[PDB]
């Protein structure tokens, strides 16, 4: 899922464009007051009509707990593998973002191109600012 | 050319402002049912009512499915038509109520029209022009982008926003490629490479779409035909998003979900808003269910609920049972396997069996469709065979007769070939007599 | 929209002393049932009490769902009306108790009052600062009217709103702070230099004058079920449309009830009760009745109206017969409205109203023949014959339905009793309960 | 002004200091022996020593079985947990009924815990990340440390973040000029809002403004929390709350019930025992109430036979209204109250008796008083003889159409003609059955 | 640990037997049932010997006659470190696992692997921590003065120990345990320094301790199956573990046993209310009882000549005859007056209830009249009725008041058969009205 790239495919093939994929594609960058975009923008219209971005939060969980720690006495390989699985840098970089001054240091000062960056910012947006935390 | 049990019928065959004639459009007999189906077709073309139900009943091999397909051909290809079997509603992913509602929403169509203002063709130049006073701490501040386009019998230089150059860089637009820019959104897309830049390298992967015809700038009016179920499954599923859930669900099995009534209400109100604007036309269609005795009483109850809706299309039901218990009930005796609550809500069209001359004419038309040549005495013996056993048995015994005629290096079916096909292939009655008169687990 | 079965009923047709007129708002007859429905309507409108079960019982084609539709029309907007059928409870994703709990909780509205700020001004300057990958976005917006000049700081969602349907420094837009809406009113600057793309052929509009920022109290209604679905997990707003809300836990509902009581105490939100209407309630298991018997005693419960057309029959899930197909525990805590069959004058007035709704002009003798057939057969058959007679009249090119059109529609389309007679006369042609059928006509 | 629904005129059992119940006090009329037995049961629950005790309220329909359980719940108060349930809730299409019964058993045992919190809070003054030596090495993140400057009242601190903390710092989208709240137990960060030291009205994102927090940046505070054992079970079954990968992906997936193993419950029991042994936690046994217990089948009863013999299970109250009814899931056995005899031998049965005419009259009088209505004495006597004629519930539910019909004639009192009109409009079960028997086409 | 309020079998601490497996009249909370207790002691010696496997024992008798009490006594006298899986008959009808798979998991939860290992630890009291840090955090230097009540030492610390001491912040005055191989540092608490609280450790700082692990076969089956992790041991979604990894575990366990690296302990699988199983469960048990890695299965039931579930015929004890051929049967008997009185006295001492003698005679009379469990349930209600009138000893009228308030089975059946017109029958007919 993480390193999925939209590579090109040749025309001489049996996989063609199903109609609902075409309806999904024509509304990717379409603006407002277009007929296909307005027929395809039901959920954001319901979001903006029902004033949902200023609503409060009524539920919080009672207990929050980390996963169960597995310990093996007398081995560092198990600790290294557990720390690799819990804090996988590819996934943890995918669920977050690089700071802007750091990105400026990579691209301009270090010569790294844009496409050579690790994929970031895949975390889904919360509904409100109030829904982003349990506190 | 493939023929399969049908396609010898081309509409009902009525004349205008009148009744059905005796033989027309591949139909022999059945005048009154054809007239009733024509009245139903005119009612559907009137495009006013909603949720009207027609049950056509009769014996086996009578022409109920042929009449439904004749209705579908008489309406045309732009009006939606959803064929269905009563056994298809039992799914192990979602409840049968949701499947019935999906098949209800599949039968209503929306015709939309739109205007597109495009600029397409091969790029001649691509120059991001710098500004007069660049800002400090930056690099190559752009005031506009000059793009020149070339197509068949027309070249034109453009003057663009500073913003689109980012999309040009992201879409990897070099010189010599063919691009496509719509007006209001920008959003340049790379449709391919020109064919004049094909043979400078021995090996490449990129395709070569040729130069597009017409001018570089033309406004085109397009017309698109969708259904309401397509809009429902497009609004219910998310669009192309950057979240991990959207990309994870796109690579997983597309499991069907219970679409809520809220999404349907929002879809109907935005569709009504754009219909009142004068852009969209609503085309109700036909939902056809064959062998409706397979439904149980829960689906019958939800049919009673859903036929009183505001948007529901014309439903055509077919059945061949008589006094039968409704499925899901142990002691309710009902005509055609349909409970009286649904029976009170529909109109019943009765279909009648045939006689010998109509059987002979039907066999003649099915022979002349399958590109076969039959002798007259063999035709009369086949008509007698159809009278004695079945119409469908006489119809299905034509291609073995043609093959056995071809095996003897002749092009005409004779009496000996139909006797050989009689002796080789059995019917239901003689097979039942064989089963009854044998005691070796036959 | 399209003409439905109950499209002619706009209200209940009651006086100020709850005395029903003989013909008002598309409803004729049924004086005591309409009086009781008006009493139920006043009890719902007061909103003081909760969890009262009302049962509507009678023969088929009497006006149960018509009465429920009249109650829903007289209920007005901003009061929820959850109308479901009995077979919708059984699902493969939710339990029966969870589906009934969601149906109960969909019928209670929370009216929430919010404060918002409206800004209407001419756009002067837009500065947007983004990161290299386009993730972190911030910026400034200098907006003006004829009297003041304000520089605002922008967030991510506001810049996302500005980037869609692009504003170009000289337009007139509208800003809602609580909703986050971007609405381009038009363009006032009328710039000469314009890039070949883009193009704001937005209608001309004057620059707004007066105060830039205005305060407004707005109000909006949500349901309790939407609050539980939103607070259930991370992406509940998608589950409001996809219906993927599987078995919400009880702790969520307790915390939502406590927070709703807190919002009532602080004066922010008020509670508006609604009506839950179960059509064909006899298609429910005994476990559903057992859950309803305890769910009707809670504070957050709506007025439940159930409809039954059944007499003494076997309760589903058990093996004994009960009055109206319902156990005596549910029949103890309910008050029953009884509907009665019609006369010829009421049937004639109903057919006149239905002919006026379908815009079909009828002759007097055709109306008398339709009244006679609706006295002999059911009312729904003679109601359904009107559109067929209109189509037959339009086939002969006269826009007035005469007697012979109704006679031809009677001959073409059959009743229930006539179809039963034709099946019983020709039982060998149809497949019986034992699967035996005689196809051959020899 | 207020809302009433079939209850809430009942406030408690209404007993003396010696447990002797009065004739009418606390919304109850009669039922002295059942109320005394329920008071003994309430005292037994408050004794907090017994585990797995079971009573069964046996009686007819409309005799006050649910009202006694609600009175028990209000007698215990909101401190002790109380779990109401219907017999049809145990059949789920996600998990088996045995696991649901175990879940509802564990949902009725509470715990009160005094918990310490290490907090870093204040206004962010500076936020400077420093970069790694090689960022595209594949192993290791892009940055190494982030320096944050927190300013509070009478204090200003500077912190060096772990990048794992910085991910949860960045995900709530904090910036310079923002008041934050970092909980050192789990690493969760709350963004309070913009500080009011700067400007206010120049925003466009409906934010709220908060002053500087009092006290120092680093704090240790004591929060008293109430919890159940089922909350700990579902927290450890689906781990969310940590800053690692699995707990981050657990918040985005669809929640689903699972069969929680016994080993997890024993580990949770050992941790809770360690907590109460330290003098931190306090255990509160509670009540699980199941109404319409006849809907349970033989498998749930057979698992209840095992589950009542555990050393954790709370006091369970049941209710039924069947005389000699065959048990569901079986084919021939007939047992009292729809409850099999092997479970009946472990219960304590409390009988509930029907009422007389005067009890029906004063119940109708109290219900009319609670619903804020004025009833004439002759109308009250007609309602009482109607309630004795048909049912108590029918006489109770006809009061509000009487109130509507009295309001619609511009009157406050309810009179005899109003009661006759409400009789004519609305029917009961007996008259409807008499209509059904002499009917034409299943009317 | 192991919090528990009061259970129904909490007064039983084991089988009361001598060295010749003879039952005492009253020992370890168990009275009566001499032959059944002797047979269960022989079964306990079978389990403790461990040289035989796959033996099925059926405990059958009347209800409320010491069956689950016998199982609890066997489980208590087994002690700790020996697996004991007590399930019910209705617990295997799952929605994500088949019945045979759930039975296989319940079978393999009762066989354990004993592995002894040695590890070295540094458990001590921190005197002083000195940390030298640079501006950029490149090189860190560390001194650690740490001690016991017996020694005292100073350690130079490397960079990763500096990082592991900064994380989970250790101050002076703390008592900590350090593992050198894995780098796990645990704060045991604070020492006795008034200036929680634990005692400063004694002896050598670097100790070497041997720990013994008992791992069930089901845990290794979950771990070795690569499709799911160890969290399925806690979340419960193991999900139809295949037989190939079971074959690999069965080979590797015998490979470890031959090399002497591990040992085999067998356990007891107890199935309470075994008559609720299906016929396909019995057909699986008939072949699963003949494995080498099979525990001893004890089944308890009280049915007599009932219908076997999944079939249409009747069988003794609800079990088919092929299963009953593979079992030996222990039979219980009903209790006398004296044993009922002794059981009620033991339950009186258990719940801290002070009883008069005449109240005990009344309880014994109403116990031999109605039930044992009814008198065992009245004894705590009568204490609350006693405490309502402010006296400690439960008297006769205190038992009589609880007898009046709370009914039993026979009186409820009598009252229901007297006033059946007010209840719902099988046909669903009730009368709610009082008049007419
Ligand atoms: N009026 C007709 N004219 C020509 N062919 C007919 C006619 N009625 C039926 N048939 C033929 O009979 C065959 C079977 O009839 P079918 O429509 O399947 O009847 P049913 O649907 O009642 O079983 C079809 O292949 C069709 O071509
Ligand atoms: N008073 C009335 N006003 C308008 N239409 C009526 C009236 N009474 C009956 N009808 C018609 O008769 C039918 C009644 O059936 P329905 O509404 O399903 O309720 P029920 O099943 O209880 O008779 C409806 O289709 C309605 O159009
Ligand atoms: N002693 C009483 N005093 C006042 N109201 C009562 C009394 N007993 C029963 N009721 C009322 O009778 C109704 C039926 O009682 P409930 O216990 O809920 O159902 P059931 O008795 O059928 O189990 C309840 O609404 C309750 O308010
Ligand atoms: N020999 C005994 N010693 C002590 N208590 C006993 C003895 N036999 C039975 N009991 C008590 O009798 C009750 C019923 O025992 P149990 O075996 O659980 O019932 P069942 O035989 O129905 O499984 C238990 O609570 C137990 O405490």
């Amino acid at each position: 899922v993480i390193e999925r790239t939209n590579g090109p495919k040749n025309t001489d093939s049996l996989s063609f464009k199903t109609i609902t994929q075409e309806l999904l594609e024509v509304t990717r960058n379409a603006p407002s007051e277009g007929v296909m975009a307005s027929l395809l923008n039901v959920e954001k219209h319901a979001y903006e009509r029902e004033y949902l971005n200023c609503i409060q939060r009524g539920y919080h969980p009672n207990v929050s707990a980390p996963p169960v720690t597995i310990e093996v006495l007398g081995s560092s390989h198990v600790t290294n593998s557990i720390n690799n699985e819990l804090f996988d840098p590819l996934i943890s970089q995918a669920l977050s973002d690089i700071p802007a001054i750091t990105q400026y240091n990579m691209h301009v000062k270090k010569g790294i191109p844009v496409e050579d960056f690790p994929k970031t910012g895949l975390f889904p947006e919360p509904l409100n600012k109030n829904f982003s935390s349990n506190i | 050319t493939r023929t399969a049990a049908h396609t010898h019928i081309k509409g009902l065959g009525l004349d205008e402002s009148g009744v059905a004639k005796r033989v027309e459009g591949g139909f022999v007999g059945q005048i009154e049912a054809r007239e009733a189906c024509g009245v139903i077709v005119d009612l559907i073309k009137a495009k006013k009512m909603s949720g009207r139900a027609i049950l056509l009943a009769g014996g086996p091999s009578t022409g109920k499915t042929a009449l439904a397909l004749a209705i579908s051909q008489e309406l045309g290809p732009k009006v939606p038509f959803c064929p269905l079997v009563g056994s298809e509603l039992y799914s192990v992913e979602v409840k049968k109520t949701e499947t019935l509602m999906e098949n209800f929403r599949r039968a209503i169509g929306l015709r939309i029209k739109e205007t597109k203002e495009v600029y397409e063709g091969e790029v001649t130049e691509l120059t991001p022009e710098d500004a007069e006073n660049p800002l400090g701490g930056y690099g190559k501040t752009i005031s506009h982008v000059i793009v020149g386009l070339k197509s068949a019998k027309g070249t034109k230089t453009l003057r663009l926003d500073p913003t689109i150059y980012e999309s040009i860089q992201r879409e990897k637009v070099s010189i010599g490629d063919v691009i496509y820019i719509e007006a209001n959104t920008g959003a340049v897309k790379r449709v391919g490479r020109s064919d004049a830049y094909a043979t400078e390298f021995d090996l490449e992967t990129e395709e070569y779409v040729p130069l597009p015809k017409g001018e570089v700038h033309k406004k085109k009016e397009i017309v698109q035909d969708v259904t309401l179920h397509d809009l429902d499954v497009a609004n219910a599923r998310p669009q192309g998003g950057q979240d991990v859930i959207s990309m994870m669900g796109q690579l997983l099995k597309p499991k069907k979900t219970e679409i809520t009534e809220k999404l349907r209400q929002e879809v109907n109100k935005v569709v009504a808003k754009y219909i009142d604007q004068g852009v969209a036309e609503l085309i109700p269609g036909v939902l056809f269910i064959d062998e409706v005795n397979m439904l149980d009483i829960e689906i019958f109850t939800y049919l009673n609920k859903a036929l009183e809706s505001n948007i529901a299309p014309v439903v055509v039901l077919a059945s061949n049972r008589g006094m039968t218990t409704v499925r899901g009930t142990e002691d309710v005796i009902s005509p055609h396997g349909v409970p009286p609550d649904l029976i009170d809500r529909l109109l019943i069209v009765r279909t009648l069996p045939y006689d010998k001359d109509e059987i002979r004419t039907i066999i003649e038309r099915r022979a002349t469709v399958e590109r076969l040549q039959v002798e007259s005495s063999a035709l009369d013996l086949l008509a007698t065979m159809g009278t004695e056993t079945s119409l469908r048995y006489a119809l299905q015994l034509l291609a073995p007769c043609g093959i056995l005629a071809q095996t003897s290096n002749r092009k005409e079916i004779v009496v000996n070939d139909v006797n050989e096909a009689k002796l080789l292939f059995l019917d239901a009655k003689r097979s039942t007599k064989i089963l009854e008169t044998s005691a070796n687990y036959l | 929209s399209l003409i439905a079965a109950h499209s002619h009923i706009t209200g209940l047709g009651l006086d100020e002393n709850l005395q029903p007129r003989p013909t008002s708002e598309g409803m004729v007859g049924q004086l005591q049932a309409r009086r009781a429905a008006g009493v139920i309507l006043k009890m719902v409108q007061n909103g003081t009490i909760a969890g009262r079960a009302v049962l509507v019982a009678g023969p088929p084609s009497t006006g149960k769902t018509a009465l429920a539709m009249g109650v829903s029309q007289s209920l007005g907007k901003d009061v929820p009306f959850t109308a479901i059928a009995g077979s919708e409870i059984f699902s493969l994703e939710l339990s029966k108790t969870e589906a009934l709990t969601q149906a109960f909780r969909k019928s209670i509205g929370i009216k929430i009052k919010e404060e918002t700020e409206l800004i209407e001004g001419e756009v002067v300057e837009i500065q947007i600062d983004r990161s290299i990958t386009g993730g972190h976005k911030q910026g400034k917006l200098t907006i003006k009217t004829t009297d003041m000049e304000t520089i605002y700081e922008l967030g991510n969602k506001m810049i996302d709103g500005l980037t869609k349907e692009k504003v170009l420094a000289g337009d007139v837009i509208s800003i809602d702070k609580a909703s986050g809406k971007i609405t381009k009113l038009g363009r006032s600057f009328a710039r000469s230099r314009d890039y070949d793309a883009m193009g704001a052929d937005t209608r001309f509009v004057q620059c707004p004058e007066g105060e830039l920022q205005k305060r407004k109290t707005v109000v909006h209604t949500v349901s309790l079920h939407e609050i539980d679905v939103i607070n259930s997990r991370t992406q509940g707003f998608l589950a409001l449309f996809t219906g993927d809300t599987g078995e919400i836990r009880s702790e969520v509902r307790d915390q939502i009830n406590t927070k709703v009581a807190e919002w009532k105490e602080e004066g922010k939100a008020e509670i508006v009760p609604g009506v839950l209407f179960i059509d064909e309630v006899h298609m429910l298991d005994i476990e559903c009745f057992s859950f309803i018997n305890r769910a009707l005693e809670d504070e957050f419960a709506p007025i439940v109206m159930m409809a039954t057309n059944r007499g003494v029959s076997k309760t589903r899930g058990t093996n004994y017969k009960s009055p109206h197909g319902l156990p005596l525990d549910l029949l103890d805590r309910s008050i029953i409205i009884t509907t009665k069959s019609y006369n010829e004058q009421e049937i004639k007035t109903i057919l006149s109203i239905r002919a006026q709704e379908e815009e079909v002009e009828l002759s007097s003798d055709a109306l008398d023949l339709l009244t006679k057939t609706g006295v002999e057969t059911s009312l729904r058959y003679s109601s359904n014959l009107i559109s067929v007679a209109q189509q037959i009249a339009m086939k002969r090119k006269n826009n007035t339905v005469e007697v012979e059109d109704v006679k031809r529609a009677y001959l073409l389309f059959l009743d229930s009793a006539r179809s039963v007679k034709y099946v019983q006369e020709n039982e060998s042609q149809y497949i019986d309960d034992q699967g035996n059928v005689q196809i051959s006509i020899a």
